[PDB]
Formats: C-alpha cells, structure tokens, sequence
C-alpha cells in the first residue's frame, strides 16, 4: 500500500531497510574546466 | 559558500584621504569581491583571484589585490571571528645572546611547527625597559650571569601567531633546565639548543595572561625602544640582506643555515618597513640604473622584510658573488653553489636583495636602523 | 595630434569593448589604479591616442559608457579596470531596453541624445585633430542596433570629414537568441551603409569553431570570444601609436580599401593561434604564419572562399621580420589562387610591417579580408524579413511604438541595394 | 478572529 | 531599482501565494520573521532583494504582496500562523463572504465594496517604488472569487497605470477532473473583460502535476503542499534575471514584444526539467544536452495536452545553475534536427535562451534533490488550441436549456453576457487555427 | 533664563496638567520623588524653565493648581506624581461651581483670587526673566470658564508685556455634556479677544477619532487622550528648551502667525501618529511626518480645514534633520494646494528646528495654525445661544447671582463681529 503517509515516495522492500546515503550530495556531473582564456594566446617572457 | 568578510583601508594618493572598503573572500572557489561601507553603491564587482591564500587571511598582514595595498583592519562579522580569532593566539619569543649563531635550526623548527612570524627584530633596550624585564623575576637562585647576558648581549624580540600558540610553544620547548632536559632526552628546543640552563635560550611565556607582561617587558610601545642593536661600522659595513617574500614562503630557516655555513656571521635583523617610502629612500642608487624597477619595488611592496646587516668575513669569496648573479637561471647555468640557485625565486627579483657598490652599505645600514 | 573618440553601446559590445581596456592597458603598462606600470619606455609616448591624462600624471581613458538599462554599467565598472573611467560621463537610463526601434530612437532615445552627444563633445572639443570614432555595437536588437545607428547619424552633421569605424557582431547562421531582429537591423543598415565609412562584421558561430578545431578547447565560454575580438581591433590600430617601417593611419584605409562608396564591411582575423600540446611541434616564420592568415578556417566569418574573390586583403604584420619575406609571400599566395582574386585589380594585397610585437608572442599579425563571399551573410537576413513582413508578424509593437509599414519596404529595398550594387562588380 | 483581530 | 508588485486573490492563488514566499525568503538570508540572522552580515553593495522585498528603516525586510480575499478563512490561516510577522498588517485586506461562484457577486455586489480600498494598496507601493516593471497576480479561471474578482483588479490598473505589462498566473480549468459545476460557465466570463486590458496571462493544469508526481517522482496520492511547491520553482526562475546577474538577462518589457506576435496570442505554457528525487538522480547523470531534450517530453509538461499534435511556435529556454553557453547551441540544434518536434514554418528562428549564475534551490522537507542545473521552458505552442474545443463544449450543454442561470440573475446580472462571450471564445479559436495553417 | 508660569483651574484642567507635568518629568529625567536620574547632561542644562531649585538637588515646579472644591486636588496628590507638586500650590475652595459662570466669576471664585494672586505674584517675581504664561482650563465648566478667566483678566492687568496662551478645552458642536454650554462657553469667549493672544481650541469629539482610527485602541480613557494634548504642550517649546539648527520662542510664533489684533484663534496638531501594534512597519522619515499633519484627520479641533483658507500656518521640528528636504516639502504644500491659502500673503509657513528627539522617537513635529474655518467652532455655539435666549431658558440662575442681561446681550455682539471679520478673507 502506498500509504507511508499521504505524501511519500514508495520504497521497495530491500531498498527500505538498506543504507540511505544519497540525499546529501550533488547529482549532475560537472562543467569541465578547460585552459584559461589568455594562457594560449599570450604567455610570459624571459630574456636569459 | 562560506565567505569571509573584512574591512579594508587604502590611502588614496591623489586626494590624500584614507578610504574604508569591505572586502569579501570565498574559500573553496577563489573569488573576491569589494563593496564600500562609506558609500553603499558597488564600485568593485565580483572577480576570481588566485594569489590570495587562507594564511594570508590574517588581520594585519598586508596583501596586494589588483595593484592596491591594504591592511585588513577589523572583523566585520561574528562568523569569521568565531572561525579564526578564537584559535589564532599570539606568543612571544626572544633570541638571547647565545642563539644568534644557532638561530637557523630553531627558526626551521618554528616553521615546521607552523607559527606565523609577525615581527622578529633585534633590539637594544634602554635602562628602564631593560629593568622592567627583570622586575618580575624573584626566587632563590643567583641570576647574575643571565642578568649580565640580558644587559650586555644583544637580543631579538619576535611574535608568533598560531592555533593554541602557548600550548604549541610549551610542547615544543619542553623542560626548563638544560641538564634536566638532556636527562629527559626528548627532541626539544631546550634540549638541543640553549646554554647552561638559565643563561640563555629562546624566551617562552609561562601563561597566556603572563605573555602580556612578558611582551610588554621585552617589546613595549616605542617610546624608549632603541632603534639600533648593532655597530654602525666595522670598516667593512657593506653587506645588506633583505627577505620580503621568502619569509612568507618559509625558507628563512634554511637560508640562515646556508649563510651560517662557510663561516659567515649575522649581525642584526629587524622587520619594520613602510612599503614604499623607506624602500624608495634606499633604492635611490638603484633608481636610474636598474631595469624592471617596477617589479623590483613590487616584490618589496608585497611583504615585510627581515632585513639584516652583515660584514665581510673572508676575502676568498666576496659576499656579492656568494649572493650570485642577478638571475636565478644564470645562477643555475654557472654554479649550484650560488644562493639564487639554492633559493632565488624570481627572474631578477632575487631572494636576497643586496647592494652592488661596496661604498653605500654603511649609509644604507645607518638609514635602516640608526635613522630607523 | 592623433586620437580616437570612443563609446560603448549595447550589451554585446559593452562586454567586448571593456575587454578592450585590458588588452590595451597591459601592452602600454597602466595599473588598474591609473598609475603607469610598464616595463619599456617606448609605449608611453603615444598614450594620447586613447587616453586623456589626469592631475598627478595618472591616466584615464577616452570612452563613453551608455546603454538603455543600468544592468550592464554595473558589469563594466567591474573587477579588472573599472576605476579608470570618468564617473561623470557614465550614463544610465530608466525605461526598458525592450528591443523596439522606437525604444532605440523615438521613445527612450530622445531623452538621452541631448546628454549622450555632450559626452562626445566634452572629450572632442578639448582636442587638436580627430581621426576615428570607435563604437562597439551589435546588429540584433533595439538595444545595440538602434543605439549604434543613433550615436552616429547625429554626429555626421557636425564631424563630417573624419572616419567612423565601429565593430559589430553579425547574426549567426544557425540560431539567434533574439526573435525580433530584422525589423531593427534592416532599419539600421539604412544608416550604417550611408553614414559610416568603415563598419566591421563578426559571426558568433565561427568564433566557437576556432576554439574546437585549432585551439582544441573543451569548453568555450563567453569570456573567450571577448579576447579573440579585442586582439584584432588592438592590432589594426597600432601603426598610429608605434614605430614601424610601413605605416598607415585610419584615412590611408579610406583610400586603400573601398573602391565604390557603399562597400566597406571587412572580415577580421588573427594569425598565430594554436593549442597547448602542439606548440613544440610548430615553427614560427613569415611563411608559416602566412598559411594561417590565408587559412579558410581561421576567419571570423562562416563564408567559404569559393564564393569569394578577395578584393583588398590587408595583412598588418607586427614583429621583427623581413620586408622581402613579407613581399614575396604576399604574392606567392596569389598566383596560386588566380580565380579567387579579381582580374580587374593587378595588385590585390597590401601589407604593413611594424616594430612592436604583442605581449606574449615574438611575432603576430592581423588578416583583414574583403571578399565576394559575403553575399551569403547578405542572403540570410534579407530572407528572414520577407516572410515575417507579410504576416506583419511582430509589427504590432513597432506600430504601437510608432514605426510605419511603408518604411519596412524601404529598408529592405535599400538592403537590396547592398547586393544589387554589389552584383555589378561581382562579375 | 472577530472584529479587530490582530 | 528593478522591482515588481504581487497580489494574491482567491483561495487557489493565495495558497500557492503562501508557497511563493517560502522559496523567496530562502534564496536570500531572511529569517521568516523578516530580520536578518545578524550573526552573518552582508556587505552594503548588493541590492538583490528589491525585486520582491523592501527593507524598512531599521532591520526588517518587507515583501511586495497584497493578500486579499473576501473570506477570513485563508487570510487568518496565515495571519495567526508562522508567517504572520512578514507582511504588513494593513496589506491583509479581507471581507465578509466568498463570491461563491457568482460573477454577479465578485464583480457587482460584494466585490465592489472593497475595490475602492484594494487599489489604494497597489497605489501605495507603486508610489514609493519608482522603477516598476510589471505585476504578478495569482488567480484561477475556475471559481467566481478567483476569476470574478481578479477581472475587477485587472481593468482598474489598465485605466490607471497602463503601459506596464501585467503577468498573472493561473490554474487552468481542467479537461478531465473538476471540483465545481459552474466553472465552464465561469471561465468564459473572465476572457471577455480582461482580453482588452491584459498583456500576459499564463496558465497551469493541476492534474498533470498529479501524474508528474507518479513518474518523475515516486509520489503516489499528492497533497497540495506538493503541487504548489512546483509552481513556486517556475515563478522564481522567471523572476530570477531581475534580482540576480547572469550572462543573458531579460527585463520584463522584452517578455511582451518577443513573446506576443499577434494581439490575441499571448497564452503560453511552462515546464521544469529535473524533477527527480534522491533515489534516481543518484543513478542518473544530468548534463545540459540531456535536460533540454527532457523538456520536450510529453511526460514532463505541466499541462495535459498533446505536444505531438502541436507545432511549437516560440520556445524560450530559461536556464539556471552551473551551465556554460556552448552547451545550449550543442543542445538546440540537436533538438531542431529531430523529426517529431514540429515547429512553425513562417517563424524563421523561434528560439530564445537565458543563462544565469545562480543555482536551483530546494525548500527543505520536500522531495527534491540537489540538482546542479534547472531549465524552466516557456513553450508558446499550438497544442493548447484543442483544449479550447472542450471547455466551450463544456459550456453550451447546460446552456441548451439555461441551467444555474437563475442564481446569477439574483445579484444584478443579465443573461446577455453569456451569449456575447461564446462567440468571443469562438473568435479566439479561429486565430489559433490560422497560425498553424502555413502560407504557401 | 526664560521660565514659564503655568496656570490651572477646574477639574477639567487638572487632569490635563497632571498629564502635562509628566512628559516634562519624562523629557528632563525627573523621577516621581523630586530628584533627577537622567543619563544625559543636556537635559540638565535648561532645567530652570519648569523646575525651581531647593535643597538636596530637589527640583519642584512653578505650578499653580486651583479649584473651588476640595474633591479634585485630593486626587492630584493621590496620582502617580504626588511628591512633585507643591503643597502650598493647591489653592482650594469648599463649594463646587456646578456649571455656572458667576459662581466663579463674580461670587465664590471671585473671593478666592486674592489667595491665588498672592501665590503667583510671589512666584512670578522669583523668576529671573519670565517669558510669559499658559493656561489649560475648562470653558465647559464653572470653575475654568468662571474663575480662570478672571486670572486671565487680572494678571494681564498687572503685566501687559508678556504673552497669554490658552490650551482651551472648547466644547464639541455635536454631542454636548451640559445644558448650559451655550452660556459658559458663550460668555467666556467674550473676554478672550481683548486679553489673550494664543488660543488653542481642543475638542474631545475631535480626539475620540484619533485614538481609534490612528492609534488603534478599542478602550480609550481620558488619560490616553490627555497625553496627546500633553504631547502638543511640550511640543511647542521644543526650541527654547534645547539647542539646534533654528531656535524659536513663544514670541516668534506669535509674530509669524497673527497679522491682526483679533485674528488669533489657532488650530493645534501633532505629526507622528501610528498604531501601537504596527509601529515597526512604517519608516519614520521626513515624508511620513508631513503627509500626516497636512490632513483633516490629524487635527485637534473638530472643524474641517477644507471649508476655508488658512491665513498663516506655523510648525516646529525636532531631531537630527536635513533642512533642504523639509524645504522641498513646504513649497510643495504651498504650490500644490494653492487654493487652500489666501493669495494676499507671500509666505505662510514657518519652521524651527531642535536637536534631540523625545525618549523613544527620532523625528518629531507639532502643528500650530491660524485658520478661518474655525468659524464652525463658534457659529454652532453662537446659534445655540439665540435659540435659548429667545425662550429665556435659564436666566434665573444668572440674574440671581449678580449679573444682568446686558452682560449677556453684548457677549454675542462680540461673537458675531468676530466671525464678521474672518468671513471676508475666505
Ligand atoms: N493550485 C491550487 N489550486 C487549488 C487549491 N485549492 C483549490 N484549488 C482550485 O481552485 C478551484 C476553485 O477556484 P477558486 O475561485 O479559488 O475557489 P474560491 O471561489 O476562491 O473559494 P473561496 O476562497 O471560498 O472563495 C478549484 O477547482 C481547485 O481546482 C490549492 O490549494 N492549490
Ligand atoms: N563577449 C561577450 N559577448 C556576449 C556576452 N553576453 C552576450 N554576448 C553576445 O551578445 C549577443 C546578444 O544579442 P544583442 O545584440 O547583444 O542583444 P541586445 O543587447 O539587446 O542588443 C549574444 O548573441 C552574444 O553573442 C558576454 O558576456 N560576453
Ligand atoms: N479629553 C479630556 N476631556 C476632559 C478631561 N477633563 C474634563 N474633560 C471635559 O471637560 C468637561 C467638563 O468640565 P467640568 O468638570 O464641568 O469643568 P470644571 O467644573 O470647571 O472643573 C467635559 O465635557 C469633559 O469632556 C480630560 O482629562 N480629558
């Protein structure tokens, strides 16, 4: 029966008594950080 | 999230007004941001910035952001006050007359313990300020040798800020008597270093309340403080060393070991300078000649300097050519024994800034602590 | 002496045109706090081009910061170099930038145009000789392509001799983030081909695809394209503030470039672009950049070269190179491509070699094309208008704000004069 | 919550 | 400097309007009585809250909301609760009885008493605030209180204020299920008198949100704490480019020029992509080019209609969160190469995006997990045109022999508007048929 | 240096002055045991205006408290403020006046003024330099209108130089509390115009409005309508008592306001009134104060100001302030509603600025004003009179105590010709 209260997500038999370390962290992958804007276009210089 | 905010203070050069801002730093993403508390509109918008560090987020330590120099004055927040100021406590130390020729390993032990060194300056105190150190001490033992060492031998006063500074200083120091410490035989600053028990050591306060009395005794407000602790000339007053940023890098102990090597003395250290005027006053010879002058005054703008008077000891190697060529890569081409190849960290802005012409060392030293 | 007056209108050019003031101020050596922060001495004695000075000898720029809404003037007062501008000639507004041409001109533009001309005058009447107007606009909305027209049609009545070179982003061939576009853009090309004397073009689509093929970037943000445009406009304005061996001002470019009065839209570029992994496996000569100038996949425009016989390619070199190597390799690329240069011009190309490299690379340059392939960007936006007009699809707002139906025929008829008067000299 | 409740 | 004003009328709007201000107070730092925590200070530079809040002299932040209903039961539900300290006690205007499904009450007899006073609050806030940009009304088409009374508030601003666009939101009167009998009689009534005085009127169907809760979520039997918390997400992201700074920000005055082609096609949809609980998003990946395709799923729309029988006219893909604007044009051309998603031929581009630098957030206690990204797509479609074929069919079968008409005629109403309004929703259907009919 | 002699009479007066003499105890930090326990030092600067000195640092007022019956000053001593009021300054009779004028003006209140005038002339010559006078008294009763108008008459006969002010409690025109109000209020305003320069008319019908619709109290007493009357009393002298930006005294608003010897019937007010429950939602700034005191529902007499044109309008301010923003607000209320002033004076508004706001406020102001729509405060009494003179309704009381009907007949020829001057200019 879905009545684990009026508003609740129906959890399966094995999924109910198991560990539940999933509500905390983030979900999506990332936005991948490439090389910077001006590192490729203009570097530093050195005379020696 | 979890930003840390501060109140900042910058001296406007054209219209000479002192200006108060509110800076914000965001640990974990590298962002900074700056509003104005004086006028509520936003002038500086949010930016990312890489050079600022959480160890540079300490009240008082003056850090450049976008070619502006500012000292963090207040705590504008209770959150960052609870997060940092409850833990960051100050402890007082003092290099006595015996420890000048053995300070490198002790300073390396302090840098391994991780205390941030705020002010470490040699001093020769006046009569009342000298007696105020010995006014508190009273017991059965005869302290004539220690009293003559304090009134005769030169000393240095230093401040170390750390998390539980008194506890970490006590755990690093250990037992009090030298023979008792050697009999206990643990690795300690009192067991390995120090002479004859109570004769000389690095000073350590008994309690957090008594640290105020000890600090007021050794280094009070600058009324009768004493500007000099070394001789103005010894017929070779020609070597000046200065460490603006490699003290923040932490290699001050190791470079003290390498200058203690090959039999070279060290005379006087101090840590007070204004970022521009004092340096300009003695970079004057350097003003017409040197190129990259902007960079060579910027990495003295960056931080305080443990700047040190030193004399010529042997004629077999000149101290200037021990200091090395003006470039670390040229030093690594020529010889690894050069101090730039060992320690130099910038292209021309070397780790130890010296003088080139041997005449002006006496005048620069007399400026640096006789005048200042 | 020699100078350029500046303005920054629209959202798109405000971010790019304020990304200009760091690529300038690091070459010349100014700190954000207005003090000189240069390494060399040579780049201080032509600072009177872009910059007016301030008491104490600190340095402020010639710029004008005006757009309809105060959202983006809080974005160009930003972190890098916001402190330098004059706070008096900052201009804001009240009413929305609702992309309508009467919001460009008739309703909101009327109240500012008294004030936002007196920001041109207060920086120009204190001068000696005016030479250029640099305005960073776009061609999409009533924000940037209703103010880009407004701030140049007023001026031509009083500053008529001089040259007005703007820099504008053209619509992309795939997807535009404005849906109301060619009511304004075709109504703004009625003045931009008339009043202006040179007017640039930039795709957004080609700006991304340099970053994947040659740069091999993973993630091109909108902070990258700013740099790629700001370097090109800061290389074509260098023989007017540097020593050099073959030097041309902005009015040399009036007589060099345009043969018939209404054909002046040029195609930017920048030669030595490369990745990180492939640097050690690339060599830098004058022949090895020259391929990358004439690379089909190094332009800012998506048009293929096969439709284009270039009229006047001008590659402004900048570095320490050889004047014969320039001249032999700006001709050896031309006999190899006979059918893609015009037969009614005997020398189709033009160089300019200078003396100061960019900060970072020992030698670079700047391609500037002038092609017969740019009819493909002409055939696009004139074709969007014809279906949307017969619906009167979005004309309810412009008629509600006050733009008549009989003028939208006329603007496309005169945009038809930018292919018809082009087609005579295509063949 | 009659007349004059709050 | 970029403020907007909100009113909440009728129980179906004020109780969603409860749930609007849970979310707004939690985006910023305001503790729910209106005082800042003051353990953490904020710098003086930001002016973010001025879209919806007006801070007083000392330390309290005060919203822009006029919670009016002619019943005491739902206003005193808030006035004694845990949110009572937030509002102005003179904003909470109430009355004596409900309109009770009588447009002859909410517009003619009882609604005309407090209407000379409720405009005095919309006059008061807009006197103090200068850069006003729009209105955020919250009503429903169904009953005689949320639809009879909002049309009085709709036409008094058009005579007084005028040029400001007026962005109401509403609950659509459904195809399948309902909880009245005079609702087909009533929803035609608000169309005749507001259409000449409105510039935007959104809509949501409520039983699609029932079935989103069964598939995307795992909620069986959803209450109304749950549906009104999905309405709050959509409104807070339409209203996020005015209080936060992003890459591609739109003022509320472009929302009428670019989104209303003809002067009678201004009723678009809404959807929100990552409604995922914790037990699935821990298994899914959610990048940008795969939350945009989920926005076109028929299993993700907030209104039950058929997008596969609706030629899309003008999408506007508002994003939030940790997104980068190459990925959208990777995603958008991926959508426009697809064969099923049919667009409108004579509209050349038909796309718009918005990228911002603020993430989605979750009011605690709810189902939702921490999603890095959120898309809030406003789909102006053709698909809703056949949902007008049912409610006019729902009207006239009791109007074959005039059922429930004798209750309206008691409170000063004639029959004559009922016949005059039925061709007015027959004039509305003939224009949604011609736009999909292409020009050959 | 410029003290204030205060007068009181009746039982209507001595509930008001008992509430007047506690906000002076509030603002000067005076505890109810005679000493001083305020934390400032500017409050102790000009303490001498209302607090004579004694031994032990005690500060006891310049107060006169009078009635013809002992039944009222028993309660004033039995209030919360018993130790402060002077025991030698409770002059008392034995028989109540009982709503009659000659019981206090000619017979029983007339034999007792020789003990009041002993108190005043001793006390008023103890001041180093008095500024003037003030009275709060009943026109409605038999003691304030009967006895107190003699004290306005006889003291002005002694010193004609000083300034007479009146916090008149004039009766309401709608609901009346005594059947001889058109005699005691009619005859009292026969001697006010030859004798008194400032006349503040106060109505309780005007004040039953304000403590309901503005302060939102469902159960108002007199003691919470007395405090608003006691607000405007110390709200007049805000600038003499304290430093600031522009000080003004009680000769400075008796020159800016009254262009004629007989057009001097003011109209009082108070600016910052908001509910007790909703105090912290308003923003107490400069536009909030001015928008209230320029209205009809913030007015302390029961006449609508919209039916006439103000000749002159005074003000005063308090608290740290930006003087240009008031200057923008005073021209707007002279430029917008230009039909609510006469056109034959150039400037009609005066302002004056203190520095320290009251204990608990930040911005305070008080509204004093001449207006020619105070005729409806007097024509209702003047039409009540002749509807009972013609029926000789109560004349046997008045004739049998030492009056005439020629002292009655001329007391409306003054009251008609008073209105027969105000009428022309509006
Ligand atoms: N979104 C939402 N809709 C609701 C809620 N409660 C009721 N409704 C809808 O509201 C419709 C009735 O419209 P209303 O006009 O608001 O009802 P009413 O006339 O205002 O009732 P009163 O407040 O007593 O006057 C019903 O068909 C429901 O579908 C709710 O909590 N949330
Ligand atoms: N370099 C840069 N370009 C941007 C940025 N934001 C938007 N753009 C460009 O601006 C365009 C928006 O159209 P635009 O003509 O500016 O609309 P308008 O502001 O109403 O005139 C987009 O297509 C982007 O290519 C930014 O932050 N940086
Ligand atoms: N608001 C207010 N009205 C008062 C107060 N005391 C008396 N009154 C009014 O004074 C009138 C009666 O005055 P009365 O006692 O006959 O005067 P007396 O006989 O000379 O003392 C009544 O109409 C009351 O309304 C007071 O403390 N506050």
């Amino acid at each position: 029966y879905p009545p684990a209260g009026a508003e609740r997500v129906f959890y399966g038999r094995a999924n109910d008594p198991q560990i539940a370390p999933s509500l905390t962290h983030g979900i999506r992958s990332k936005i991948s950080i490439p090389a910077k804007v001006l590192i490729n276009p203009q570097p530093i210089t050195t005379f020696q | 999230s979890e930003r840390f905010v501060f109140i900042a203070e910058w001296f406007d050069p054209n219209a000479s007004l002192f200006r108060r801002y509110e800076l914000l730093f965001y640990p974990g993403d590298g962002s900074v941001e700056m509003h104005d508390v004086k006028n509520h509109r936003t002038f500086l918008k949010r930016t990312k910035y890489e050079d600022l560090h959480l160890e540079d987020l300490f009240i008082g330590n003056k850090v450049n952001i976008f070619s502006r120099q500012l000292v963090l004055l207040d705590y504008g927040d209770q959150y960052t006050a609870r997060q940092l100021g409850s833990k960051k406590e100050k402890t007082l130390a003092l290099i006595k007359p015996d420890a000048v020729s053995k300070a490198g390993e002790i300073i390396e032990i302090i840098n391994k313990a991780g205390f941030t060194l705020t002010k470490l300056k040699m001093m020769t105190l006046s009569r009342k300020e000298a007696t105020d150190f010995h006014i508190d001490h009273q017991s059965r033992p005869f302290l004539n040798e220690l009293i003559q060492f304090i009134t005769s031998g030169p000393i240095i006063a230093m401040e170390i800020l750390r998390d539980d500074a008194v506890c970490e200083w006590k755990r690093l120091l250990g037992p009090a008597n030298s023979g008792l410490a050697r009999t206990d035989a643990p690795e300690s600053i009192r067991a390995l270093f120090g002479t004859d028990g109570i004769k000389n050591a690095a000073h350590g306060p008994d309690s957090f309340a008594c640290a105020a009395r000890e600090m007021e005794l050794f280094f009070p407000s600058s009324g009768v403080c004493g500007p000099a602790n070394t001789a103005k000339f010894t017929n070779c007053t020609t070597c000046c060393i200065v460490k603006p940023h490699a003290v923040s890098e932490g290699l001050l102990g190791k470079i003290l070991m390498t200058i203690r090597d090959a039999g070279f003395e060290i005379s006087a250290m101090q840590m007070f300078n204004m970022d521009r005027i004092n340096v300009e006053e003695f970079y004057e010879v350097y003003k017409g000649v040197v190129s990259e002058y902007n960079e060579m005054v910027t990495e003295m703008y960056s931080g305080p300097c443990v700047a040190m008077e030193i004399q010529q000891t042997n004629p077999t190697m000149t101290f200037r050519e021990f200091c090395g060529p003006a470039d670390p890569e040229i030093a690594r081409h020529l010889r690894p024994g050069t101090l730039r190849a060992i320690f130099g960290k910038t292209k021309i802005q070397n780790a130890v800034h010296c003088t080139d012409l041997p005449e002006d060392g006496l005048l620069e030293v007399q400026y640096f602590f006789k005048i200042l | 002496m020699r100078e350029i007056v500046h303005l920054q209108a629209g959202q798109c050019g405000n971010q790019i045109g304020a990304k200009f003031w760091e690529v300038i101020s690091d070459e010349h050596g100014i700190d954000p706090t207005g003090t000189y922060h240069g390494d060399s001495d040579l780049q201080l004695e032509r600072i009177n081009v872009y910059y007016n000075e301030a008491t104490g000898g600190k340095y402020v720029p010639r710029a004008v910061l005006v757009d309809l809404e105060p959202g983006t003037m809080d974005s160009v007062r930003s972190g890098p170099f916001g402190q330098i501008f004059r706070p008096d000639n900052f201009v804001f507004g009240q009413s929305g930038a609702g992309n309508n041409w009467a919001k460009g001109h008739y309703t909101e533009g009327a109240e500012l145009v008294d004030s936002v001309l007196d920001v041109v005058r207060k920086e120009a009447e204190s001068c000696d000789c005016l030479q250029g107007f640099q305005l960073t606009h776009s061609l999409g909305g009533g924000t940037g392509s209703g103010m880009g027209t407004l701030l140049i049609s007023k001026i031509r009545e009083e500053y008529p001799d001089r040259i007005m070179n703007t820099f504008s982003v053209v619509p992309s061939p795939k997807v535009s983030d404005t849906v109301v576009e060619p009511y304004n853009a075709t109504l703004s090309v009625h003045q931009l081909v008339e009043n202006t004397d040179e007017t640039y073009c930039i795709d957004n689509e080609a700006l991304y695809d340099i970053c994947f093929r040659t740069l091999k970037l993973t993630t091109p943000t909108y902070g990258d394209l700013n740099h790629l445009v700001s370097a090109t406009m800061s290389g074509v304005t260098t023989c007017l503030r540097f020593p050099g061996q073959l030097n041309a001002d902005l009015r040399k470019l009036a007589v060099n470039m345009v043969p018939f009065p209404r054909l002046h839209f040029f195609m930017p570029g920048f030669a030595p672009l490369t990745s990180r992994g492939s640097q050690q496996y690339r060599a830098l000569t004058v022949p090895e950049l020259t391929q990358q100038m004439f690379d089909a996949k190094n332009m800012m425009a998506a048009c293929d070269p096969r439709h284009g016989r270039y009229l006047t390619v001008a590659a402004v070199f900048r570095g320490r190179m050889s004047m014969k190597e320039v001249d032999e390799q700006m001709l050896n690329v031309q006999n190899k491509n006979s059918s893609y240069f015009v037969e009614w011009i005997p020398n189709n190309v033009k160089t300019a070699v200078c003396d100061i490299p960019p900060r970072g690379l020992k030698m670079s340059a700047t391609f500037i094309g002038n092609s017969t392939a740019i009819q493909e960007l002409f055939k696009r936006i004139s074709e969007q208008f014809t279906a949307m007009f017969r619906r009167k699809a979005f004309l309810h707002w412009y008629t509600g704000e006050g733009m008549d139906e009989m003028e939208f025929t006329e603007a496309e008829s005169n945009m038809n004069d930018l292919v018809s008067e082009y087609q005579q000299y295509q063949d | 919550l009659l007349y004059n409740w709050e | 400097m970029r403020e907007c004003i909100s009113v909440h009328v009728g129980q179906a709007g004020v109780q969603i309007g409860n749930a609007c201000w849970e979310l707004y107070c939690l985006e910023h730092g305001i503790q729910p009585d209106g005082q800042m925590p003051s353990d953490k200070t904020i710098g003086g530079g930001d002016d973010s809250f001025n879209t919806f809040f007006s801070e007083t002299g000392a330390g309290k932040h005060v919203p822009r909301a006029v919670f009016v209903d002619l019943e005491p039961t739902v206003i005193d539900e808030v006035r004694t609760g845990t949110y009572r300290q937030l509002f102005h006690p003179e904003q909470l205007i109430t009355g004596k009885e409900d309109a009770a499904n009588n447009y002859a009450r909410g517009h003619y007899t009882i609604g005309k008493e407090l209407i000379d006073l409720v405009l005095d609050r919309i006059r008061k806030l807009a006197d103090q605030c200068t850069g006003l940009q729009g209105f955020l009304i919250f009503h429903s088409f169904g009953g005689g209180t949320g639809s009879g009374f909002t049309s009085l508030l709709m036409e008094r601003l058009s005579v007084d204020y005028g040029k400001k666009s007026k962005l109401e939101f509403s609950i659509y009167p459904a195809p399948q299920v309902s909880t009245a009998v005079v609702e087909p009689y009533n929803s035609i009534l608000t169309t005749h008198t507001t259409l000449e005085h409105s510039d935007c009127a959104f809509m949501v169907d409520n039983e699609a949100i029932y079935d989103i809760c069964r598939r995307n979520l795992d909620i069986e039997r959803p209450t109304y704490t749950n549906l009104n918390r999905l309405i709050g997400q959509i409104v807070s992201s339409i209203t996020a480019s005015l209080r936060f700074d992003g890459a591609l920000n739109v003022d509320l005055t472009e929302f009428q020029t670019n989104l209303v082609p003809y002067p009678r096609i201004h009723f678009p949809l809404a959807t929100y992509a990552p409604v995922i609980s914790a037990e699935k998003a821990y298994h899914e990946q959610l990048s940008v080019a795969e939350i945009t395709n989920a926005c076109f799923e028929p299993a993700n729309q907030m209104v039950k209609c058929d997008p596969r029988h609706g030629k899309y006219m003008a999408c506007c893909l508002l994003y939030r969160g940790d997104v980068v604007p190459k990925d959208v044009n990777a995603a958008i051309a991926t959508i426009k190469t697809k064969r099923t998603i049919q667009f409108v031929d004579w509209c050349p581009t038909g796309f718009k995006v918005g990228i911002n630098y603020q993430p989605p957030t979750v009011v605690p206690g709810g189902d939702l997990a921490k999603v890095q990204r959120a898309v809030c797509m406003l789909s102006n479609t053709t698909a809703i045109a056949e949902a007008w074929a049912r409610l006019d069919h729902k009207f006239d079968l009791m109007y074959a022999k005039r059922a429930f008409v004798h209750w309206y005629v008691g409170e000063g109403m004639e029959e004559g508007e009922f016949s005059e309004a039925r061709e007015d929703m027959a004039a509305l259907e003939k224009d949604y048929e011609e736009v999909g009919m292409d020009s050959v």
